[PDB]
């Protein structure tokens, strides 16, 4: 009798996946996101669109999932797939084709106090215009734009993950677990939030 | 010499064979370097591996140096 | 928000997205049509194809969703899913090889 | 709206079900006229025949 | 026709298509496998792939499909979706894209007996082995081979 | 057969597939992992990509869905849709450009 269906069924029930967990009004939905670059897997000159495998990290607080784990056997941390909850619309922009969304909808991290940690992974085929001058002795810089196509700035606060309270101003890259592409070397990985 | 290591599940404090005596302990932050921290290798070694940029090894000569760093030796 | 999820559970408990949002069936829904142009992707001379990213936007009024914000919290906007009110059908009369109608069924502000 | 009265009275009401074919018994045939618009003719390709 | 509606009301009441109908406990479904070639497009050399549109022509019995047409205005035959009625998992193994299941889920042909026809459509892209040795003056084999994915003899014969 | 349709009934009536088949959440589910390589399609030495036709065999134990015979007519084993079961969120890790994780069901044996 996993106490986890208890859970889970106490929290899916009165729970609408359509509403944004804004407490109340004036509030911001915090949706802080983090990226993990895998591959890099090309850059078609001719198409001018940018191949990556990613682990993009979405991190946020839906006030409705909270739980007091004495209640629960203590519980806290509970996996719930992403089809039954509620998402910012994080989506990729700058895209040539028409794959807004991520790859593999994995299951999300619950955490007693409303936490939750997306870690879906996505390949992604973006657009970055070449630089032809000095082809084939090129470098180019090929950005990556992720932005809510659905919630606004009055509803969610876009921002990039804190660990140990410095900022991840970058791509994170396994130096171990990481394969240099082929053709391709990565010398800056920057991130920024930038605003129209 | 006693030393803590990785290459059991759950971690042990197993001590090593004649050769060996040396509790080393490396770490380093994988593609999972947020919700989980830096990776955590413990074992035996006849001499201290080698250091890489992004690594943090620390190599003993006493028993049970190198505990996870949520416990303590 | 309770409000919310009140509200949305208020406004589709007896709407149908299938009948056009208008009092009378004589009445007409004028819908504001607007192309936004992001890139071009392509040219195809052979083929006579011109590929290109865009979003469509779409204004239009819906009676049947109404509803006063000092009974809801003071709530003057959401963000409904698009399957789940009366859409209107725009095609593209000139497709070649794509798509002729929405395909992304993106959230929508109300 | 009449037409939420009337989509009612036919689909839900009449209990009309959308897998049987429109036939009073089933021995007659359901005439399906269909003509053809060519909007555009994009490709011959005729390396994949097709 | 308010006959075919009353039939598939009585007929699907307690009907699971998840389950293979055996009467009795340990009996075996006997399916019919046939194939209707429509085209061989494509025998692609540099993938060792084959490209074909079929029809597949199958057959099977299931005893819970089983009415008296005297009592239902002499209904002999129904035509119900292939998603409404329990069929084997007959499938494509030697493809070489990942599409075992077929393309087009026309619907089955039921007789009042409980024998199903179904004769689905498929774009079939088979793995075959080329024999590069009198390329391009060769005779290929190029099978195509068909099984219930998860059913298997003690289930299906 | 009605017994087996009172069983898969019996089954899947307040089981949850959200949560693990564990008698306690302390437990662990042990899932015996198996590769069935069938054939190699490509090996892409400019993308570094590796093309396979595998099946990945999947074994464990779901507590909620065992049954005794005696009371269903000699039934042993039936062939569920995977979809209307717990299934582990198996994923390839050093996946390039196809799919992370098995999308095809493909009824599963229990
Ligand atoms: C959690 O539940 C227990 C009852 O098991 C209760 O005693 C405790 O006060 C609760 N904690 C909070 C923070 O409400």
């Amino acid at each position: 009798e996993n106490e986890e269906g208890r859970l889970i069924e106490k929290l899916l029930g009165d729970y609408d996946k359509r509403i944004i967990p804004a407490k109340t009004l004036d509030h911001i939905i915090d949706v802080t996101l983090k990226l993990t670059l895998t591959n890099l897997i090309s850059l078609n000159e001719k198409e001018e669109a940018l191949t990556t495998n990613v682990w993009i990290e979405i991190q946020w607080n839906d006030y409705r999932l909270s739980w007091n784990t004495s209640e629960y056997e203590g519980i806290d941390l509970v996996r719930i797939p992403s089809e039954l909850l509620w998402l910012p619309d994080v989506v990729l922009e700058n895209n040539v084709d028409g794959q807004f969304e991520v790859a593999y909808y994995a299951n999300v991290l619950v955490y007693n106090d409303g936490s939750m940690y997306w870690l879906p992974p996505a390949i992604y085929r973006s657009t970055c215009p070449i630089a032809v001058t000095y082809f084939p002795f090129d470098w180019q810089n090929c950005s990556l734009v992720f932005r809510s196509q659905t919630y606004n700035a009055h509803e969610v606060n876009l921002q990039l993950s804190a660990e140990e309270g410095e900022a991840v101003e970058w791509i994170h890259i396994d130096p171990e677990d990481f394969t240099e592409n082929g053709e391709w070397t990565i010398r800056h990985r920057p991130a920024k939030k930038n605003y129209n | 010499i006693v030393c803590h290591t990785t290459a059991t599940s759950p971690i042990s404090a197993v001590t090593c064979p004649p050769g060996e005596n040396l509790c080393y302990r490396k770490m380093w932050c994988d593609a999972f370097c947020s919700s989980r921290g830096k990776v955590v290798e413990l074992g035996c070694a006849a001499t201290c591996p080698s250091k890489k940029p992004y690594e943090e090894v620390t190599c003993c000569s006493t028993d049970k140096c190198n505990p996870h760093p949520k416990q303590r030796p | 928000s309770e409000h919310e999820t009140r509200l949305v559970a208020n406004l589709l408990e007896n709407y149908n997205k299938v009948i056009r949002p208008v009092e009378h069936h004589t009445h007409f829904v004028d819908i504001t049509v607007g192309l936004q142009l992001i890139q071009l992707i392509s040219v195809d001379e052979v083929n006579q194809i011109v590929e290109t990213n865009v979003r469509l936007r779409q204004q239009w009024i819906d009676v049947r969703l109404r509803w006063n914000p000092a009974d809801y919290g003071g709530i003057k906007k959401i963000r409904l899913p698009s399957d789940d009110v009366w859409l209107p059908d725009l095609v593209l009369y000139n497709n070649a090889d794509g798509d002729f109608a929405i395909v992304h069924m993106t959230k929508l502000l109300l | 709206n009449e037409e939420e009265r009337l989509i009612n009275d036919l689909l839900i009401v009449n209990k009309y079900n959308k897998h049987v074919r429109p036939v009073k018994h089933n021995n007659e045939v359901v005439n399906i006229a269909l003509s053809l618009t060519l909007s555009n003719l994009i490709s011959l390709k005729e390396t994949d025949e097709t | 026709s308010v006959m075919e509606d009353t039939l598939l009301s009585v007929l699907f009441e307690t009907y699971n298509p998840k389950v293979r109908p055996a009467q009795t406990v340990g009996d075996k479904v006997t399916v019919r496998v046939g194939l209707t070639l429509t085209n061989l497009l494509i025998l692609n050399e540099k993938i060792e792939e084959m490209t074909t549109n079929v029809f597949l022509n199958l057959a099977w019995t299931d005893y819970r499909l089983q009415w008296d047409p005297a009592a239902y205005e002499g209904i002999k035959d129904l035509r119900i979706p292939s998603s409404d009625v329990w069929q084997p998992d007959i499938v494509l193994m030697n493809n070489n894209d990942g599409s075992f299941e077929i393309t087009l889920h026309v619907n089955v042909l039921v007789q009042h007996t409980g024998a199903v026809s179904w004769q689905p459509s498929a774009i079939y892209r088979s793995s075959c082995t080329i024999k590069v040795m009198y390329f391009p003056f060769d005779w290929q084999n190029c099978t195509m081979v068909f099984k219930s994915y998860t059913y298997d003899t003690s289930e299906v014969t």
